């Protein structure tokens, strides 16, 4: 179709304008109960990687943007990442945790009320077959517990 | 005097490097006056130190981790889907190799066999890279690396 | 070069004076940035060429684009130089100048003018005030401390000067002043005590 | 890198162009491009 | 004066960075007073150190 929407606020898949949006709520992921609160006081997320399992060929480029839409807004630079090839794409060419600066999407709470929105542009448009053959999306969230 | 001249050249080129790195051409903090000729040109050191601290402050405040995007482009498909001169890249290449001289395309997007060197020019502005993502969450757009 | 309009176009007049103070001290060979600021406060409350601080730095950053307002500006600078040189000649101290400007010449008093015009009356008043401060003694710090306020009482002044409380009271009733509202009244009482 | 890597600082859609040239193609480089199919480019770029 | 202002901004942003890294918003040690205006704002260096 030309327009669709399903889900609730925070957990919602839609085709907005010419960009397919998928918002997943961090607080709704139920990450606190992964391990008991023993041996831990401060729980937070630090890094996110995105994998796109789909039938992609040579010269074919995926276009994705992952943004954070919460209340706590750290200054510009890390509120979003870009995904191009999709094969374990973390938004950076090298994955170095000894960076002088803070790697993207660092400092967010482990179950913050904010959400992460992944958007694919020109999906009306040039990105039909790429998501028609696409099955799902995989996320690898690395986080620290004090 | 000679050492101050060298240090002033160094600070000016550092200012230009910061301008390039911040993609701005209006910020200036080394504004001369370091060599107060009335007093043998002294008290340049603290002035240059203050200018350097101002440069570092501007850098560390306006610093912004820019989104990194990698795009793969095929010359054959680009030439075949060119808006103006759409043609088969490998067919034209084989034709030019068979003959002694050949040329096809328009200025900026052109494949030719010039002298003894086969040339293929692709125009950056004609690649339509601005519309890859919406201008939201982005102000300065530039290329950095090519493989 | 040093200061442009970017931060000079603020609205806080006192903050603009603070910013411009070190430059005024440098150009007048003054003692401290705060004394330069306080001279600026005098010159701004006087308005020699009718220029406020905002117009001052805007026309300074302007490259002398004025026919007679440049003359007004140099008159302003000469007035601040005159005030600084008078302060240097009288050896008026940092705290004395700060207190006088904070009071705005209200605790100093004036003749026929608000605050105070730069002339011989205020010059002599400041000279006698500085002599009194020098003769104050060790408690002079606290004396100026409550002189900033309005709690400097007649018996406290009598105790500090070491004279007789009845002398101070008869000085009050002779000068006709019920309180040391201004240094005009203070100096009237002091001269009455002197002639007694 | 301490310095800037090659082809850094160009605008995302600058009016300039990139020319790829193969020398001695008259000459020694016949079969290499006769069997060649096409060329692939990977452009990495930053958006503030 | 200008250099001290820049250094004070630098130390304040360093304090905020340490607050973020330690996930605490109550620790404060740069509490002003470095620029003692009565004495041309000196003895800020050892205080910041």
């Amino acid at each position: 179709e030309g327009k669709g929407n399903v889900g609730a606020s925070g957990n919602e898949l839609k085709l907005s304008n010419r960009q397919i949006e998928a918002s997943v709520r961090l607080s709704d992921l139920k990450i606190f109960s992964d391990y008991p609160e023993s041996l831990g006081n401060t729980r937070q997320l630090k890094q996110v990687s995105v994998t796109l399992p789909a039938l992609v060929g040579p010269y074919e480029d995926i276009r994705a943007v992952l943004n954070y839409g919460g209340s706590i807004v750290m200054p510009r630079g890390c509120s979003a990442i870009a995904l191009s090839h999709g094969v374990n794409d973390s938004g950076q060419f090298m994955l170095d945790f000894n960076d002088s600066r803070y790697l993207p999407f660092e400092g967010i709470s482990v179950n913050d009320s904010g959400s992460l929105t992944l958007s694919f542009p020109d999906a009306t448009d040039r990105q039909k077959a790429l998501l028609e053959s696409l099955s799902d999306i995989i996320l690898h969230i690395r986080y620290t517990i004090r | 005097y000679q050492f101050f001249d060298l240090t002033q050249s160094f600070c000016l080129m550092a200012q230009e490097a910061l301008r390039r790195e911040l993609t701005d051409n209006g910020v200036t903090f080394i504004r001369g006056g370091a060599w107060n000729g009335t007093t043998a040109g002294l008290m340049a050191g603290e002035t240059l130190l203050l200018n350097l601290a101002e440069m570092e402050k501007v850098w560390l405040e306006r610093d912004e981790r820019a989104l990194e995007v990698t795009r793969t482009v095929s010359l054959a498909q680009f030439y075949q889907a060119l808006s103006s001169d759409n043609f088969n890249l490998t067919e034209k290449l084989t034709q030019f190799l068979r003959e002694g001289k050949g040329n096809v395309g328009a200025s900026g997007n052109e494949l030719k066999l010039s002298n003894r060197q086969i040339e293929a020019s692709v125009r950056l502005s004609d690649l339509k890279i601005f519309s890859d993502y919406p201008e939201s969450l982005g102000n300065t757009r530039q290329l950095k690396q090519v493989s | 070069p040093s200061i442009s309009e970017d931060m000079a176009q603020s609205h806080n007049r006192e903050l603009q004076a603070e910013i411009l103070a070190p430059f005024i001290a440098a150009t007048l060979h003054l003692a401290s940035p705060d004394m330069a600021r306080y001279i600026l406060l005098w010159t701004d409350n006087l308005r020699p060429g009718g220029l406020d601080i905002a117009g001052f730095m805007t026309l300074v950053l302007k490259e002398s684009l004025n026919a007679n307002e440049t003359t007004q500006l140099v008159q302003f600078c000469h007035v601040m130089a005159q005030l600084s040189l008078s302060v240097q000649t009288l050896r008026l101290s940092e705290a004395e100048l700060s207190v006088l400007v904070i009071s705005g010449f209200a605790v100093l008093g004036a003749k026929n003018q608000p605050a105070g015009q730069h002339n011989i009356d205020t010059l002599f008043s400041l000279y006698r005030f500085h002599q009194w401060i020098n003769g104050l003694g060790n408690p002079g710090s606290d004396t100026l401390d409550m002189l900033r306020q309005q709690t400097l009482t007649a018996d406290r002044l009598a105790s500090v000067m070491g004279l007789d409380i009845s002398m101070v009271t008869q000085a009050m009733v002779s000068a006709g002043v019920n309180q040391l509202q201004c240094w005009q009244d203070i100096n009237t009482v002091l001269q009455w005590i002197d002639v007694a």
